């Protein structure tokens, strides 16, 4: 070929084999990701190169932990990653969708067609499926109710049935604390600390904090009742000068006074703290918690300790802004004028040792604007899947408020974008119809799979679906336990409208991209 | 080997000299395809992809990676005489390795090589009298198109061949800018002056003359000014930076309470320099060293252009043709630190000008001097190179042709001229000298049969009738203008060179005659060869 | 891939995870063209190279560096690229700290992580277990490793490298003189087993040099019994030498005798010291980055968004 | 033994001749193959696979070749010429391939009749400098203050990219950002669309939310989450400088002998960076963005001051701030000026995207400088799309240097080509047939165009040749979607003359430069 007589070691796939590789490849991901989709599906185990276990539902885990070396699988990665990143969920949907718009096109590339042909029937398909969508958008106000419904939608599909249901209330009361009427939720204000010890059951929400780290001064408590929290990023061991400065001295009395006189500067904040401590609290009635994000020498926490000051050092950059939230004081940086306002409050402070670490928690803030999960389980990979699961829900319930629109779920939507884009076919001008025609069995995946992840008929229970929606015109999908239609907005199975937004663009993005691509070439040696 | 016992191998006799005149022929062959406006161009891959395109023989037989020493003798000739001259360096080779060819023929009747030698001496001599004696044209008499027909004919053979017509105005224009006079009023052209740059991009019809100056710098900071009228420059030598001790100088500090200062004047010390720069009047600063963000922060607030890690050699000509002082400290005879406004140099215009996404300085319309610059325009960077080496050798011809006010004329005039006098004047000489001196003669005829050759014409007519028209012109004292008749090898018949502006100075064809006498002469003394295996 | 940054205190030696050679080895490494193609690497030309002794002083001189190690000798992106950076051994935290958030916050990097330079040599030289002798020109190191990484307990340090060796030599003063001590150095110099028979056809023993301390075997021997009794095995017999301060002399069977005789009369010791690629510290970081449990051990920019000096420090205070 | 006794190092490969010149033109022409396809509104993508394991999806003739790898030193010579072509107009990089492919195939025709190649050169400058003539003669001024024309101006180069889906929207991008990038200081006109204009690409979204920010973006938040993150009135003060204490320069070994000494120098160290932070607080600014490091304590008296701070920019960002809020770079807090505070910023907002802190200095008023902020579906999509706006604003800086306009679709080349064609005739000598043969080899731009739409070549070429020999239709060309002619004035397809006239200077130029060379030579070390 052309690239061939230049560079000899390079390797080309051109036009019809070059479409014949990429449209393969995305067959192939589908094949992979077709099970993972909806609750009915099987989770699956990665085991890494050096024996670390995941199990896992998620289409972005299952992607990047799939061992793959395909340039159009690297595309569809990307783009699903991009999807995760936005929006949270959404991910194998994006590659089913991918797979059957390649594979609908190839039904009538196969006979001829040229992909320009089919791309234009793409973009007008797009346009008058966001149209749709837009139009049976369902604006709701966003009740702890609605929220649960959609956490459930989410957590269902992500982990088993009863830890669902756990999650939801977790998730939901977690977004609904650090929420503020309009203004953006900062899901940084949410804090993720995972427990290896009980139940997976047992993951909750403390309306609160827990740091994965305590005193490290045994006399310190391990439990403080009403407690003034401190927080400050404020060196607390000794800090050498920046201009190399050396110690002269000519007798072991001097050696003395100067090793006594070097700890001076920090001596002095630790006075100032003890005595913000007493005169905040002048008696042992109350308690006084330190949190520095930098280090704390055992002068000074034996300086503290003394004092009855529980001092923790090296906390996270971002435990400065949830410790101000939650408990609500201010983050300090240096000592020089320091007051109570300066403190927060924490209705109780406590440690808990768990093997060969210590976390602590402070919690009865009074109306904490941060909040942690704590995800108990017993395996490491419990802990991970939880994690997914909970990333997922939050993101779908934050989604739904700023959002305030909810989609239809079980493949409701597909189905009528499907039977709109069926009936709009007409007014689109040459043999772009086709085009429009694939787009909609493209859309039609999603109920497809569902019935083949519950175990019934694809084509049996589709024709059931498109046939009660249009005897009816309700917004139906399938119903897993008997693959019959069901209302979705009425048994509370909702999607996010911005998922499905974001499905429709970047899936019909990357499909047009791929379907245009006529020559694949590795020639860079 | 044997009796010797010597650790290497040994040639000796016609074995050697064959093996030398092989190696001298192979680089000759290696560079005649590249001789005359026919001659044309060699690609060079440099084992890694690094690509050079040229026609210029100096630049050729540097490229190349050469073992033989009779070899490595005329890579050195083509180097001499690009320093030297600057034009001929393709033409010294074939000439020296067609000296050896012949040469090695005669040693071959055994005629005794000393008297080789002692022929190819006495016929150089004579050329070069003959030369300046009857060959000559004084450029006086022609005016300034004799320098554009010099830059011409020098110009054809390369890149810039056909666009000649208005390369050569460029060309005698920079030289006539960096014209200057020494002591005892001679006219002094220093070329190496004109500062060349090159910039894909623009067709090289776009090239461009700047009276002034360009520099490959740009501005230090984003925020400083790109372009300045009255430009008031000040050539520094040293950098401006944050004032750092020297190794002789420690700072201990006893009372905590003076390190404040001591660190305030690391910085201050440098700043009240730059004060005293900017207040002379000082809008642009060019220096050889550094400038740190905390002085470029001064300068950005003065208004002023500064500029770093300038070339020394840069702002040496930039402070000849500004007037400006190069400064290597701000230090006077009364041992304080002043910069005085008469320090400084002026020029009408300073700009940071764009040339395809990368930008330079030019300093145009300098006073107390002109001084000249060219920006080469082409395709790529393989073509600018070659475009580069193609007006380096327009400009030394041009130079010279102003040093020495003589030319000659062009397309084997000159070898066809000596080869007609030679052949005739050996016969005065000895019996086998003058067989050395008739074979000089006919050596020379390789400039012209080469040119013939890469025409693609018939270099026996050609040149038979070159000769016969030098002869009528050597034996009938009333046919002399024939002298000036060379090649026209757009068609292939002799031509008067004179009137069709096919010069070449008087320097380049008897510095290459000299110097292919002396290389063939260094070669043709060898009879022996002994090649030790390596000390390893 | 991942850029592999190889400090090293000697020069950048940065490139490519994949590449056998690095691509940047600036410090001590076109023009008549137009742009600024060589202004701007004409400043970095003459800057100090900001590690002494294996210690980084001036940072604002390194990071200007690392910048023109990215922008100029690679002419890449770092937001895109994980980047491997390299230590010495017993590196300060604040070091760690700073450099993580330059590359964190200036060069905006996704993914990072610091290696030990003598775990790079060990990993250059196909191993994964054994302990490194480092002596370069300012510091001497003995790091155990096993598993892969520089057990944080057991790093003995004395101080017996380039400098300190030929300054006895010097002893046998001017600049010029004492590096023609030091060329001697930098020629054959071959080991004594035993320094009466080899003056007799004429740092492994304080008092040769001055010092009071310990030699470089006792040192050796001693991070290797501040190990695990199993792994004392692979430590004994796994002793890689590197630096150019100790291959000038050649010391391997010295060495070796003298551990020999200080360990127990079971584990038999074998140095491997004949490598010298000149690079070794590169290629093991160049493996290192082309493994994936450097994706595993990536501190990530959300890390250290989420947690910073923390997140470089490792936590486990 | 007896070492080889060569002249020239052994791997010293040396060819001559006519298969050298057949070779170097083969070379070029394949290089040109392998883009042809990638030109006009009907083509295709081209998946190439970096060595670095990256991805590139595009139709953009520069990207292809710069992704390719060769080691014939005439590819080599056509990749540097759509390098050229890239970096001089931005637009153009593949046909100039193709007519330098065309040339050269053309003058292969002459070498094989026993023509010499330096006539074959004079042939094609004359040609050249007739092309420029033509090009001069038929083009026609554009009034830039008309923002349609110009829209259309860059549709008409951006119709054969990607985006050409959400063409209106890039274009106004385009537009948009070269009309603030737009500077004059001192008489110097500067439009720098690669310092000043920069293109963020954050995936996800969708590409139709995309805009254009009066300000600029970085990725950056607050140094203290006490800062305020949102400001509608921000005065802005950027630094070069550490707001840390730094040691100095010199040995500035201290000794201690005396008790209080090592407190007091460490409560000097902060006495310094409170008196950096009072010169900063002087100007009373809202937002200060550093180069280099701020330390905690500067920052707990930066927000005594109630001002929010953004550490560790790059200069480049700095540079892009300073043009947009209309500050100045300073690095010394009490060299600090008014002149040097940053009035313009509308509003600075600190916001977060996906799970990353931007910070916007949007809403500024005369910002000479911007940020394209692109969203998108990947790293992949925002790439292409990234490429085909910076071939949108290199032809909308191209136009409003040059305001002259030439007709497309093949239009420009034809009607040149029929010039240089009418003008052989009084031609006389040999060059003649390579002349016209230059002629006949601008043509392969309609050709191009006519293959890639899927139409007959030789009907329509014949319609277009004949339809070129009348009085006023130098503007007739060709559809790039229906293989049809029209009128260029009537279709909307206008180059920027810049753009054609380097083109051709270019293709011209690379034809010269490889007909000369003959004699390649290898082997030798560098
Ligand atoms: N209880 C349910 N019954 C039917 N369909 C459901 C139910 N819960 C979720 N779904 C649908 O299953 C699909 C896939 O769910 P999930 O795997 O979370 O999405 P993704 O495939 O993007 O990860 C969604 O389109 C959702 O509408
Ligand atoms: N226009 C011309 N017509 C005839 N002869 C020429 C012309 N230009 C150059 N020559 C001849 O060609 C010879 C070599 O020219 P050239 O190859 O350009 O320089 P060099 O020998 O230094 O490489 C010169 O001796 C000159 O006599
Ligand atoms: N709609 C169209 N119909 C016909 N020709 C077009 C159309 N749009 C652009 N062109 C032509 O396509 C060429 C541009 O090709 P393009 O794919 O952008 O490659 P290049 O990088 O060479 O511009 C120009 O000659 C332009 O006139
Ligand atoms: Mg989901
Ligand atoms: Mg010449
Ligand atoms: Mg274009």
């Amino acid at each position: 070929a052309a690239v061939k007589t230049l560079n000899p070691k390079a390797e080309v796939a051109r036009a019809q084999a070059a479409l014949a590789v990429n449209i393969s490849a995305a067959r192939g991901l589908q094949d992979v990701l077709r099970t993972n989709l909806g609750p009915k599906g099987t989770m699956k185990m990665l085991v890494s190169g050096a024996g670390d276990i995941k199990l896992t539902k998620d289409g972005n885990v299952l992607l990047h932990e799939m061992q793959i070396q395909h340039p159009t699988a690297s595309l569809i990665a990307k783009v699903a990653t991009a999807q995760d990143d936005i929006t949270g969920d959404g991910t194998t949907s994006n590659v089913l969708i991918i797979g059957e718009l390649l594979k609908q096109a190839d039904l009538y590339i196969s006979e001829g067609l040229h992909p320009r042909i089919i791309t234009e029937g793409f973009e007008a398909a797009k346009e008058k499926a966001l149209q749709f969508l837009e139009e049976v958008k369902v604006s709701r106000e966003m009740d702890r109710e609605t929220l649960i419904d959609v956490a459930r939608t989410s957590l269902r599909t992500k982990v088993h049935a009863e830890l669902a249901d756990v999650l939801t209330e977790a998730v939901v009361d977690s977004i609904l604390a650090i929420k503020k009427q309009d203004e953006p939720i900062d899901l940084f204000m949410i804090e993720i600390m995972e427990m290896k010890h009980k139940s997976e059951t047992d993951t909750s929400l403390i309306r609160g904090l827990v740091l994965d780290h305590g005193a490290r001064h045994p006399d310190m408590k391990k439990r403080v009742e009403d407690a003034y929290i401190l927080t400050c990023n404020v060196s607390l061991e000794y800090e050498k000068t920046e201009v190399n400065s050396g110690f002269f001295y000519k007798s072991a009395e001097e050696r003395e006074k100067l090793v006594k006189a070097e700890r001076k500067f920090i001596e002095d904040r630790v006075k100032k703290i003890i005595e913000l401590k007493r005169k905040v609290c002048g008696d042992s009635d109350k308690g006084f918690v330190v949190i520095n994000q930098k280090g704390i020498d055992p002068f000074s926490l034996d300086a503290l300790s003394k004092e009855g000051i529980v001092a923790l050092r090296r906390a996270k950059r971002r435990n400065m802004e949830r410790l101000t939230l939650a408990c609500g004081g201010v983050a300090l940086n240096s000592f020089d004028d320091l007051s109570p306002d300066c403190l927060g409050h924490a209705g109780l402070v406590y440690e808990y040792t768990l093997g060969e670490e210590k976390f602590t928690f402070i919690e009865k803030c009074n109306n904490p604007r941060s909040v942690t999960l704590l995800i108990k389980g017993p395996n490491k990979h419990t802990l991970t899947q939880i994690k997914d699961a909970v990333r997922d829900g939050l993101r779908a319930v934050k989604n739904a408020i700023d959002d305030g629109c909810v989609v239809p779920g079980a493949g409701a939507v597909e189905v009528a974008m499907a039977e709109a884009l069926i009936k709009h076919k007409p007014s689109v001008k040459g043999r772009a119809q086709l085009g429009v025609q694939a787009f909609a069995d493209a859309l039609l995946i999603i109920p497809k799979v569902l019935a083949q992840n519950s175990g019934f008929d694809l084509q049996e229970t589709l024709v059931k679906i498109q046939a009660e929606h249009s005897e009816s015109g309700q917004l139906v999908g399938v119903d897993l336990n008997t693959g019959e239609p069901m209302v979705a907005a009425e048994v509370g199975v909702w999607d996010n409208y911005c998922v499905k937004k974001q499905l429709l663009h970047s899936c019909t993005v990357i499909a047009t991209n791929i379907l245009l691509v006529d020559e694949i070439m590795r020639a860079g040696m | 080997e044997g009796p010797l016992s010597v650790f290497g191998d040994r040639s000796t006799g016609e074995t050697i000299r064959s093996q030398n005149v092989m190696a001298a022929a192979s680089i000759a062959n290696i560079v005649k395809s590249s001789l005359g406006p026919v001659g044309l161009d060699k690609m060079l891959v440099d084992d890694i992809g690094d690509v050079t395109i040229t026609n210029d023989g100096a630049t050729i037989l540097k490229l190349l990676e050469v073992e033989h020493p009779a070899a490595k003798v005329l890579c050195e000739l083509a180097d001499l005489q690009d320093k030297e001259v600057g034009d001929g360096t393709t033409s010294v080779v074939i000439i020296a390795a067609e000296l050896l060819k012949n040469a090695d023929e005669l040693v071959k009747q055994k005629i005794h090589p000393t008297s080789v030698i002692s022929g190819y001496r006495l016929a150089c001599k004579e050329a070069v009298r003959y030369i300046n004696e009857n060959l000559i044209v004084n450029t006086d008499e022609l005016g300034r198109d004799c320098l554009i027909n010099a830059a011409k004919t020098s110009m054809s053979s390369k890149i810039i061949g056909i666009n000649g017509d208005f390369f050569a105005n460029m060309v005698v224009d920079a030289v006539l800018a960096i014209k200057y006079t020494d002591i005892r009023g001679q006219p002094r052209y220093p070329v190496n002056s004109v500062n060349i740059l090159k910039a894909h991009g623009r067709s090289q019809m776009e090239s461009m003359l700047i009276s002034g100056y360009a520099l490959n710098c740009v501005v230090g900071s984003q925020g400083m000014p790109k372009r300045i009228v009255n430009a008031k420059i000040a050539c520094l030598d040293f950098s401006l930076q944050k004032t750092k001790m020297k190794l002789g100088v420690q700072v201990v500090i006893t009372d905590p309470e003076k390190l404040d200062q001591i660190r305030q004047r690391e910085s201050d010390i440098t700043k009240e320099r730059i004060q005293k720069i900017l207040a002379t009047g000082a809008n642009v600063i060019l220096t050889t060293g550094g400038i740190d963000d905390m002085c470029l922060k001064y300068f950005v607030e003065a208004g002023a252009m500064a500029v770093r890690r300038v070339l020394k050699r840069d702002l040496k000509r930039i402070a000849k043709a500004s007037g400006a002082t190069i400064l290597s400290t701000l230090a006077n005879l009364e041992g304080e630190e002043t910069f005085e406004a008469a320090m400084l140099g002026q020029a009408e215009e300073v700009v940071q000008e764009r040339i395809c996404d990368d930008e330079l300085i030019l300093i145009k319309n300098t006073k107390a001097r002109t001084s000249a610059s060219i920006i080469l325009r082409g395709a790529n960077d393989f073509m600018c190179d070659e475009m580069e080496r193609s007006l380096h050798d327009a400009l030394c011809v041009v130079k010279r042709v102003l040093e020495s006010k003589s030319v000659v004329p062009g397309g084997g005039a000159v070898e066809a001229a000596l080869s007609i006098y030679l052949e005739n004047y050996a016969t005065s000489m000895g019996s086998r000298e003058q067989l050395a001196i008739a074979e000089f003669a006919r050596s020379l005829l390789v400039i012209p049969n080469t040119l013939a050759v890469n025409a693609a014409q018939d270099s026996t007519d050609l040149v038979a009738k070159l000769r016969a028209f030098h002869n009528e012109a050597q034996v009938n004292p009333e046919r002399k203008n024939l002298k000036w008749i060379g090649l026209d090898l757009s068609n292939g018949k002799p031509r008067d060179n004179k009137q069709a502006g096919v010069f070449e100075p008087t320097i380049v064809k008897v510095k290459s005659l000299k110097f292919a006498t002396e290389a063939a002469i260094t070669i043709l003394r060898i009879d022996d060869l002994i090649k030790l295996h390596p000390e390893s | 891939a991942a850029l592999v940054i190889d400090n090293g205190s000697g020069m950048c030696k940065a490139g490519f995870a994949g590449d056998d050679a690095p691509r940047a080895v600036f410090p001590s490494i076109k023009d008549s063209y137009v742009g600024d193609e060589a202004q701007s690497k004409r400043g970095i030309l003459t800057l100090k190279y900001p590690i002494e002794h294996g210690i980084v002083t001036n940072w604002d001189d390194m990071e200007k560096i690392w910048h023109h190690t990215f922008y100029n000798e690679l002419r890449v992106a770092p937001e895109e690229h994980p980047v491997l950076l390299t230590e010495a051994p017993l590196n300060p935290k604040a070091n760690r700290e700073k450099m993580t958030q330059i590359m964190f916050e200036t060069f905006n990097t996704p993914a990072m992580y610091v290696a030990i330079q003598a775990v790079l040599s060990l990993y250059a030289s196909g191993r994964t277990t054994g302990i490194v002798m480092d002596s370069g020109d300012g510091v001497t190191h003995t790091v155990p490793i096993y598993e892969g990484y520089a057990l944080p307990h057991a790093i003995l340090r004395l101080d017996l490298a380039g400098r300190d060796l030929t300054d006895y030599l010097m002893k046998i003063t001017t600049t010029a003189e004492r590096e023609i001590v030091r060329d001697i150095k930098e020629k054959l110099c071959y080991v004594a087993l035993d320094f009466e028979q080899e003056m007799a056809t004429a740092l492994f023993q304080p008092s040769f040099l001055g010092m009071e301390s310990c030699g470089i075997h006792e040192t050796t021997f001693n991070s290797i019994m501040k190990c695990d009794v199993d792994i004392r095995k692979d430590l004994y017999a796994n002793t890689v030498l590197s630096g150019g301060t100790t291959m000038y002399p050649g010391i391997a069977d010295r060495m070796q005798k003298e551990i020999t005789a200080l360990a127990p009369s079971t584990m038999k010791i074998k140095i491997i010291a004949p490598p010298e690629r000149k690079y070794s510290v590169w290629i093991g970081g160049s493996i290192l980055a082309s493994l994936s449990t450097f994706q595993q051990m990536w501190i990530s920019k959300q890390e250290y968004d989420e947690s910073g000096p923390s997140i470089v420090h490792r936590k486990c205070f | 033994g007896h070492r080889p006794v060569l002249v020239l190092s052994q791997n010293t490969k040396r060819e001559s001749g006519r298969k050298v010149q057949s070779g170097n033109i083969n070379a070029a022409k394949t290089i040109a193959d392998i883009i042809r396809t990638c030109l006009g509104p009907k083509s295709m993508m081209k998946m190439l696979l970096d060595p670095m394991g990256g991805i590139v999806m595009t139709n953009d003739g520069n990207a292809i070749l710069r992704e390719i790898q060769v080691q014939h030193p005439a590819a080599k010579s056509m990749i540097e010429i759509s390098r050229t072509q890239d970096e001089e107009v931005g637009d153009g990089t593949t046909s100039v391939i193709i007519l330098a492919g065309e040339m050269l195939s053309v003058a292969e025709h002459f070498l094989e009749q026993q023509m010499h190649p330096t006539v074959v050169i004079s042939a094609y400058r004359k040609a050249l400098d007739d092309m420029i003539s033509t090009l001069k003669k038929i083009s026609i001024p554009v009034d830039i203050s008309d923002s349609d024309m110009m829209l259309n101006i860059i549709n008409s180069s951006i119709t054969t990219k990607a985006i050409s889906r959400w063409s209106s929207l890039a274009c106004n991008i385009a537009l948009d950002a070269v009309k603030m990038v737009q500077f004059e200081e001192n008489g110097r006109k500067e439009i720098d669309i690669k310092k000043y204009a920069r293109v963020e690409k954050i995936p996800g979204g969708i590409i139709e939310d995309s805009c254009v920010l009066r300000g600029v973006m970085i990725n950056k938040d607050v140094t203290h989450p006490r800062m305020r993150r949102y400001i509608k009135n921000p005065r802005i003060v950027l630094l070069d400088s550490s707001l840390e204490y730094k040691k100095g320069e010199s040995q500035t070994d201290i000794e201690i002998t005396r008790e209080e000494d090592f407190t007091r120098i460490l409560q000097m160290e902060e006495e310094y960076i409170q008196q950096l932070c009072e010169d900063i607080i002087q100007l009373k600014p809202d937002v200060v963005i550093t180069e280099k490091g701020i330390s905690d304590l500067a920052q707990h008296y930066l927000m005594r001051a109630n001002i929010t701070a953004i550490r560790r920019v790059r200069k480049t960002d700095n540079n892009r701030i300073a043009r947009a809020c209309g500050a100045r770079i300073v690095s010394r807090p009490e060299e600090l000026r008014e002149d040097d505070v940053g009035t313009g910023a509308g509003l600075l907002e600190i916001k977060k995207i996906g799970d990353e802190y931007f910070t916007f200095i949007t809403d500024c008023k005369d910002p000479k400088a911007c940020t394209i902020l692109l969203r998108g579906a990947s790293k992949e999509i925002l790439s292409e799309v990234e490429r085909n706006l910076q071939d949108a604003m290199q032809v909308c800086r191209n136009v409003l240097l040059d305001p002259q306009l030439v007709p497309g679709g093949g239009a420009s080349e034809m009607a040149v080509a029929h010039a240089l064609t009418e003008k052989s005739k009084a031609m006389t000598g040999v060059e003649q047939w390579p002349y016209r043969a230059v002629a006949q080899a601008l043509e392969v731009i309609p050709r191009t165009l006519i293959q890639n739409c899927g139409a007959s070549t030789i009907r329509l070429l014949t319609s277009l040749r004949a339809k070129h020999t009348q009085e006023n239709c130098e503007t007739w060309g060709v559809n790039g979607e229906t293989g049809t002619l029209v009128d260029m004035k009537e279709l909307g397809i206008w180059e920027p003359l810049a753009v054609k006239l380097q083109t051709y200077k270019t293709a011209v130029e690379t034809a010269v430069l490889l007909l000369r060379i003959d004699d390649i030579v290898s082997g030798h070390k560098k």
